[PDB]
């Protein structure tokens, strides 16, 4: 298993590259550093930066700045957290025009 | 709509034109296979469509 | 008893009856919805228009 | 803006069915914002201030 | 009827504000099994827009 | 561009299942169309004759 930095339902993972694996199935992970929102299972290997509530990156700057991926992504990627992401740019497109 | 039993037409033998009829039905069925009017077309016997 | 799936079948009969035209268009319509449905999510991705 | 509403509505329609697909989000999300503001103005103004 | 349209007018100010309010409230409960950390900062920012 | 993501569409398997469907229905229809209209080869005598 690899290391974690904190534990509970905000859960962050940091791993080398290599074929972590536990009770169950393994799957080979590349290193870098993860992040979920839930306490569920979280890796860097590909079908795992689909799920929701997931955050991943190759550094703690890395992983910040690929958090805002979806928002430059073509319409037609979420479906019930659309609302929100439009919202957090309605509100900054308003008042940054309309005020200043 | 049409009730004819004979059609004409035509044909060139010898460099003169020469005239035949073709028999029909003349009002019962309508033959899918060839889409005409004909009469017992599975038979050389006379009278027969051909 | 349950008979709705005859009625529709009478339907079918008696719409393949009345032949016109414009039978076709519904016939594509109806074969793609089965289509759709029997195998969809494969190929729909992105463009909220398709 | 420069056009009359008639030919406007046709041209928003055609601007949002062609050009959604291959566009970034927040430039969706401003053109809708700056259509709707004329309407958001007048139904604050007319079921909701004070 | 025609009273009960007569007496609305006079909660039709608040009526008409709720709904904004439930709205927000039902996403919000309806995005909780991801982001289980939302009821939290929502309460606190629902209490300073109060 | 347009070949790659067309060739790329499906998996195999759906694109095999979705070419027995069409295969399927012409197959139905040419057999529709071969009982009620007649075959050419009416020198057999097939089973219509």
């Amino acid at each position: 298993f690899p290391n974690t930095y904190l534990e509970g339902s905000v859960r962050v993972v940091t791993t080398f590259d290599s074929e972590y694996c536990r009770h169950g199935t393994c799957e080979r992970s590349e290193a870098g550093v993860c992040v979920s929102t839930s306490g569920r299972w979280v890796l860097n290997n590909d079908y795992y930066r689909s799920l929701p509530g997931v955050f991943c990156g190759v550094d703690a700057v890395n992983l910040l700045t690929n958090m805002f991926t979806p928002l430059i992504q073509p319409i037609g990627a979420l479906d019930i957290s659309a609302s929100i992401v439009a919202g957090g740019i309605v509100a900054i497109v308003v008042t940054c025009l309309a005020y200043y | 709509r049409n009730r004819a039993t004979r059609v004409e037409c035509t044909t060139i033998v010898n460099g003169v034109r020469r005239s035949f009829y073709v028999y029909a039905n003349g009002g019962k069925g309508f033959c899918k296979l060839h889409n005409w009017n004909c009469v017992n077309c599975d038979t050389f016997c006379a009278g027969s469509t051909f | 008893w349950d008979l709705t799936a005859f009625g529709l079948v009478a339907e079918w009969f008696l719409a393949y009856i009345l032949f016109t035209r414009f039978f076709y268009v519904l016939g594509l319509a109806a074969i793609m919805q089965l289509f759709f449905s029997y195998f969809a999510v494969h190929f729909i991705s992105n463009s909220w228009l398709m | 803006f420069y056009l009359t509403n008639d030919v406007s509505f046709l041209a928003h329609i055609q601007w949002m069915v062609m050009f959604t697909p291959l566009v970034p989000f927040w430039i969706t999300i401003a053109y809708i914002i700056c259509i709707s503001t004329k309407h958001f103005y007048w139904f604050f103004s007319n079921y909701l201030k004070r | 009827f025609m009273r009960f349209r007569r007496a609305f007018g006079e909660y039709s100010h608040v009526v008409a504000f709720n709904t904004l309010l439930f709205l927000m409230s039902f996403t919000v409960l309806c995005l909780t099994p991801v982001y289980s950390f939302l009821p939290g900062v929502y309460s606190v920012i629902y209490l300073y827009l109060t | 561009w347009l070949i790659i993501n067309l060739v790329q569409m499906a998996p195999i398997s759906a694109m095999v299942r979705m070419y027995i469907f069409f295969a399927s229905f012409y197959y139905v229809w040419k057999s529709y169309v071969h009982v009620v209209d007649g075959c050419n080869s009416s020198t057999c005598m097939m089973c219509y004759k």
